[PDB]
């Protein structure tokens, strides 16, 4: 019997079949619910005016058990069309997920769904693992939170963790932000999804930022025109890399807290200093905010600033890291080594959620 | 005894090398199809 895993982000839920190379379904994680029954993803925002969307996932964190078991409902039975009974699944949790939150996990999935056997796997070690590694720092960035997590034979180092709370909604309102006073309003949500549309498709990551801030005040060579359902077609000069400048300058929208190129320095250098180098070769990218062009290079010519001058640094970012996380659990899920790792329901009954850990 | 079935399952990951196009080419198989689903 083939496996199911499913990657439980905060902005979209990335769920498929062990064994695959790319997921199957794909959908915001969001559930809607007017007061008469609740529905899920892309139905929810179709009608923001009869409903109202709440995002049962906070920066990694499961934090609505009743909006998320609905989700999983989603997931099972309309979106892979499939009995959950009778294949073991393996979820996705964040970093730094509280015991709390897996044992209330794997609690749903056995009473629940009646899953015969499962496992949780950190999001950041299946990035590792879906790019052949078991040590390595992934710089995890998504649609909520951005994380950097060292990992070594497997495990992470949590007190090296390094977090920070910048990701593609960030990005998304700081593009809406920037283009709303070169002279065009966008500040509803209708006008969001295609400023996020503008984010995707038409935004890189400069090299040297003032460099390239001077090619664009002197010449359009950079120049990019849109067009709004409606027509019109536009022109977007520097606001295609002052947008993913954010990531390596939080300044930009008033944090304090440091750019993504000093918080991979910052988490290597509280790991032992046993493994240092090996991270440093081995910074493996993962999430759909990494997909800006050139990111990597950008990422390479920053940390080589930081770290030592003598310091191998090789920079991982695959294609398809945007769905990374979930490969990587397509992965561990199909490896014939790992169903002895699988958590059986006759224990679940036996020990409690507590198996778990 | 979980310790030696955990080394299993790292030298696997470890010994596994990404074929980088056999999955950039499902994820954008996939993508193409689920961006089919817009008729209205
Ligand atoms: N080419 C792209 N360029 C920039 N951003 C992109 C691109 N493709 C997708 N995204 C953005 O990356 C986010 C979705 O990626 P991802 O699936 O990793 O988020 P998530 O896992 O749901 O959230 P989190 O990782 O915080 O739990 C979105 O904010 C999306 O707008
Ligand atoms: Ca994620």
């Amino acid at each position: 019997t083939t496996a199911l895993v499913c990657d439980n982000g905060s902005g979209l839920v990335k769920a498929g079949f062990a064994g695959d190379d790319a997921p199957r379904a794909v959908f915001p994680s969001i559930v809607g619910r007017p007061r008469h029954d609740s529905y899920v993803g892309d139905e929810a925002q179709s009608k923001r005016g009869i409903l109202t969307l709440k995002y049962p996932i906070e920066h990694g964190i499961i934090t609505n058990w009743d909006d998320m078991e609905k989700i999983w409902h989603h997931t099972f039975y309309n979106e892979l069309r499939v009995a959950p009974e009778e294949h073991p699944t393996l979820l996705t949790e964040a970093p730094l997920n509280p015991k709390a939150n897996r044992e209330k996990m794997t609690q749903i999935m056995f009473e629940t769904f009646n899953v015969p056997a499962m496992y949780v796997a950190i999001q950041a070690v299946l990035s590792l693992y879906a790019s052949g590694r078991t040590t390595g720092i992934v710089l995890d960035s998504g649609d909520g939170v951005t994380h950097n997590v060292p990992i070594y034979e497997g495990y992470a180092l949590p007190h090296a963790i390094m977090r920070l709370d910048l990701a593609g909604r960030d990005l998304t309102d700081y593009l809406m932000k920037i283009l709303t006073e070169r002279g065009y309003s966008f500040v509803t949500t209708a006008e969001r999804e295609i400023v996020r549309d503008i984010k995707e498709k038409l935004c890189y990551v400069a090299l040297d930022f003032e460099n390239e801030m001077a090619t664009a005040a002197s010449s359009s060579s950079l120049e990019k025109s849109y067009e709004l359902p409606d027509g019109q077609v536009i022109t977007i000069g520097n606001e295609r890399f002052r947008c993913p400048e954010t990531l390596f300058q939080p300044s930009f929208i008033g944090m304090e807290s440091a750019g993504i190129h000093e918080t991979t320095y910052n988490s290597i250098m509280k790991c032992d200093i046993d493994i240092r180098k090996d991270l440093y070769a081995n910074n493996v990218m993962s999430g759909g905010t990494t997909m800006y062009p050139g990111i990597a290079d950008r990422m390479q010519k920053e940390i080589t600033a930081l770290a030592p001058s003598t310091m191998k640094i090789k920079i991982i970012a695959p294609p398809e890291r945007k769905y990374s996380v979930w490969i990587g659990g397509s992965i561990l899920a199909s490896l014939s080594t790992f169903q002895q790792m699988w958590i059986t329901k006759q224990e679940y009954d036996e020990a409690g959620p507590s198996i778990v850990h | 005894t979980f310790n030696q079935v955990r080394e299993q399952v790292m030298v696997a990951v470890q010994s596994l090398n990404p074929d980088h196009d056999s999955r950039v080419e499902a994820i954008d198989k996939a993508e193409k199809m689920w961006e089919m689903e817009r008729k209205l």
